[PDB]
């Protein structure tokens, strides 16, 4: 089989997950409505989706929510009919930016049903390999039934592998004033129960589409369009055959050498295009380049100045191995990698491409400046936690002040453990 | 889904409630009375029910005026169901506790019974929203038990109220103190949140901005009317903040108790449209966050706010909304440092009658000033007669204004502390 299945959380969640699959289907040509089949299929379908009798191609996705509305305009608007009707669930009152109902509150009954169903989706796969779950951090049901999710998933299926991929919570677009609050609590569980996880920054992912993209005034519509594309590069060593990076597994062991520091930063080039110039720088020396550069990373670190400790450069199209090489011998040397790690810069490339581009790639960076993010939410942690501001709206559903002082230690003792390496 | 009951409590809360739904009928594209599907907009169904070629404001109309508030039947009509519509054997004067006494329980209960059908035909409760006046027998009088029987029974669900506080002027009967300090007993106690609306400042405003040469009643309602209009707006138009009536809620309000925000919107038009409205983002913010348009009295520009959200409704440039709120951010500050305490959201549709809009809400510590108003109606009253000399009989006990007056005095004083601590 090697299957993944999808679960994706919140709002944010879904609607990340609603474009990445709406862009899964064009990349193995299956139509976006009743999810067809334009005759030639392209790459291997099996990884994402489900193999009906009558030729649909379901993909095997969750969409869940507190909040019954983007479950329903997704499951029944926007990608009518594509999704299992049965796999989309939902609550009946949202959460209001509280961890703790999504996790202790409202959630924890709905979390009977998550899982029953869930465990009737695994039950198809000819072989899972694992999890991937798309969601906000700092949101009500994205962090609070994403966590209560990811732990149930560790519990029921030990053996298989977990991956996140979330959103944190940048002070500049933010609907919640308490958001900080769910980040601790979100990235303590995630530190305990996911195996890896991709970090993605909105303030980052701003500065990226305000600068790079010349959009104006970015909305979260156009934030998503960013993570979309990222998000599918990630996963295509999966969809199609090739080196490097060919299996959830291979992932573990490539770019987590420790069990306990797996947070990972990613970059995406080239940012689609602006609409003129070239779709696509061509030079595989500024593809190469691009990946390792601030303006492609969407979490606001310069990694030139700390330490990475793991690489791998996922390639897509038409790059020539050999320039790849070369390409490679002018950023080794740029940086530093750790003392304790003698795994160098692991790249490789699938000879397909993103509709519409030559040439394109991706980057999972495990570095130290991750330290950096988790510092800016732990300061406003901080600085609320202190005052008790707005520990009443978590107290009333039963999370009192240890468990935030608990996800706080944590969160800081993963920080302080990230600093060491930059020794 | 997220769908909100509506009570509106005595003259005060039908008169504003009433122009509120003129208005949100306006903006929906719902004729008001003949409520016919005239091209509607936006999520209509917050507020209204859908039943088929109608929509039915989703409202509570309560009054414990003898027979009944044909002020509806006559000025709505059909805008109003009229089993919606509860009354009692009889009415109430000024007193609260007379609201609170002499079987008030009979339309209670009545009351009860329509909020429980107005819940139990809706698919989810996102709040309630309560209008009333603090000053008499049934805007508060009654509506206290109300607010108190609504979170016996829906503990959960949110109630964000309205409240209207009577003018200083002692012209009203003189046993306001009595009410406002119950009144603020329970909704200190029990409300989620309330937007403090001060008599003298929708006056003053109505005197000096809107050219208003002797304000009525009737015009004071119409400022009240643009701001729940306003301030709902972003429950139902949705923009670049996905807000909620749970959400708004959560941000506003850092601590228990400390929950009164302050109201303001511009630009403020009258019925009369007598002025073009036509304003940059830079003067509008200007005046929103300026003393002049602030509907509770308080003077929030000397003192400090603790949480605050600003919605802009109509076409406005991003660029100009940063420059005008960073002006913003320099002129006043912020308490705690709260990171994240401050927001900004847009929404597109207009509000009629004007170019572009501006809501701003807040949490500040100078809204203690009301309270310190009503505290100083207590302080006179008992240092001539501490008695509570309009309650021998049916009125409230003496114990029962000792925890009135606690619990508002445990108000005033944190606020004070926290903005000194900061
Ligand atoms: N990149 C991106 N970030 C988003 C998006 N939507 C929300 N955010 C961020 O996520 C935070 C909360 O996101 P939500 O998706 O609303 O979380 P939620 O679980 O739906 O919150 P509830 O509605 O209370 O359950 C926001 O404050 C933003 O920081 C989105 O579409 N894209
Ligand atoms: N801003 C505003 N104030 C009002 C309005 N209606 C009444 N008031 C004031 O509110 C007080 C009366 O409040 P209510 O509780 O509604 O009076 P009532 O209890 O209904 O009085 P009765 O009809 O005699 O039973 C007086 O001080 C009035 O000045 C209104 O629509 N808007």
């Amino acid at each position: 089989g090697r299957e993944v299945i999808m679960l994706h959380v919140g709002q944010a969640g879904i609607q990340v997950g609603a474009m990445y699959w709406k862009q899964i289907c064009a990349e193995h040509n299956l139509d976006h409505n009743g999810a067809p089949i334009g005759g030639d299929i392209k790459g291997d379908p099996d990884c994402f989706f489900m193999k009906a009798s009558g030729g649909k191609y379901v993909p095997r996705a969750l969409l869940i929510d507190l909040e019954p509305k983007v479950v329903r305009q997704v499951g029944n608007e926007q990608l009518p009919s594509f999704f299992d009707p049965k796999n989309l669930i939902h609550g009946l009152y949202g959460g209001a930016n509280s961890f703790a109902k999504g996790y202790l509150g409202e959630g924890r009954d709905m979390i009977d049903n998550i899982m029953e169903q869930l465990k009737k989706e695994v039950a198809k796969c000819e072989s899972l390999q694992g999890f991937i779950m798309t969601h906000a951090v700092g949101g009500g049901s994205g962090g609070g039934l994403g966590c209560l999710i990811m732990e149930k998933i560790k519990e029921e299926y030990p053996k298989k592998i977990l991956w996140s991929y979330s959103i944190l919570p940048s002070p500049l677009l933010s609907d919640a004033v308490v958001e900080p609050y769910n980040a601790i609590l979100s990235l303590d569980k995630m530190i305990q129960y996911t195996d890896e996880t991709v970090v993605i920054d909105n303030h980052a992912l701003f500065q990226i589409v305000t600068k790079n993209m010349g959009i104006d005034d970015p909305i979260y519509d156009d934030l998503n369009h960013v993570i979309s594309q990222a998000l599918s590069d990630i996963t295509a060593s999966l969809r199609f055959k090739g080196s490097l990076n060919t299996d959830m597994k291979e992932f573990l062991v490539n770019l987590v050498p420790y069990p306990r520091s797996h947070f990972l930063m990613a970059s995406f080039a080239p940012m689609a295009t602006a609409e003129d110039r070239q779709y696509a720088k061509l030079t595989t020396s500024n593809l190469a380049n691009a990946l390792f550069e601030e303006n492609y990373m969407m979490a606001a670190v310069d990694v030139t100045k700390g330490t990475f400790l793991a690489c791998s450069l996922l390639f897509r199209g038409e790059n020539t191995a050999q320039d790849i090489t070369n390409a490679l011998l002018d950023i080794k040397g740029r940086i530093k990698f750790s003392s304790f790690i003698p795994t160098g810069i692991k790249y490789g490339m699938t000879g397909t491409a993103p509709e519409g581009l030559e040439r394109s790639g991706s980057a999972l960076i495990n570095h130290t400046g991750v330290a950096e993010i988790f510092n800016r939410i732990l300061a406003q942690f901080n600085l609320m936690f202190d005052k008790g501001a707005f520990l009443n709206w978590y107290e009333i559903e039963g999370m009192s002040k240890d468990d935030f002082a608990g996800a706080r230690d944590n969160v800081q003792k993963l920080s302080d453990e990230y600093k060491r390496d930059e020794e | 889904a997220g769908e909100i009951v509506c009570i509106q409590v005595g003259q005060a809360g039908n008169q504003i409630a009433g122009a509120f739904w003129q208005k949100i009928c306006a903006e929906h594209g719902i004729d008001p009375v003949n409520g016919k599907a005239i091209d509607v907009v936006g999520d209509t169904d917050i507020f209204f029910n859908t039943i088929g070629d109608k929509y039915i404001p989703r409202a509570v109309v309560v009054d414990l005026e003898p027979a009944v508030v044909e002020n509806i039947r006559e000025k709505f009509g059909t805008l109003f169901d009229p089993k919606s519509i509860v009354s009692g054997a009889d009415g109430a004067g000024n007193n609260f506790a007379i609201g609170f006494n002499e079987h008030g329980a009979e339309t209670l209960e009545k009351v009860m019974q329509v909020v429980e059908q107005r819940v139990s035909e809706t698919e989810s409760i996102g709040g309630f929203i309560l209008t009333h006046s603090c000053g008499g027998g049934t805007g508060s009088g009654f509506g206290s038990k109300i607010l108190k029987t609504i979170r016996e029974r829906y503990p959960k669900v949110p109630i964000f109220t309205f409240s209207i506080f009577p003018s200083p002027k002692i012209s009203e009967t003189v046993v306001e103190p009595y009410n406002a300090i119950m009144t603020l007993s329970n909704l200190i106690k029990y409300a989620s949140c309330s937007i403090v609306l001060d008599n003298e400042a929708l006056f003053s405003i109505a005197e000096k901005k809107l050219e208003v040469e002797n304000p009525s009643l009737e015009d004071l309602n119409l400022i009240i009317a643009q701001v729940l209009t306003n301030v709902t707006a972003s429950l139902r138009f949705s923009g670049t903040l996905n807000l909620d009536l749970g959400k708004l809620v959560t941000n506003l309000v850092p601590f228990s108790n400390l929950h009164f925000l302050m109201a303001s919107t511009a630009p403020l038009v009258l019925a009369g449209k007598e002025s073009y409205e036509k304003m940059t983002a830079k003067e509008l913010s200007a005046q929103v966050f300026g003393d002049e348009y602030i509907c509770a009295a308080c003077k929030p520009t000397t003192g400090r706010y603790l949480a605050a959200s600003v919605l802009f409704r109509g076409a406005v440039k991003t660029s100009d909304v940063n420059e005008a709120m960073a002006t913003v951010k320099e002129q006043n500050s912020f308490v705690n440092w709260i990171p994240t305490g401050f927001k900004i959201s847009k929404s597109e549709t207009s509000p009629k009658d004007s170019a572009l809009g501006v809501i701003m809400l807040g949490n500040n510590s100078e809204i203690v000033s009301v309270f310190e108003r009503i505290g100083a109606n207590f302080d006179r009253l008992w240092s001539r007669k501490a008695f509570a000399h309009w309650f021998t009989d049916s009125g409230f006990e003496e114990k029962d204004l000792d925890d009135a007056r606690a619990l508002v005095q445990k108000v005033i004083d944190d606020y004070r502390k926290l903005t000194e601590d900061a």
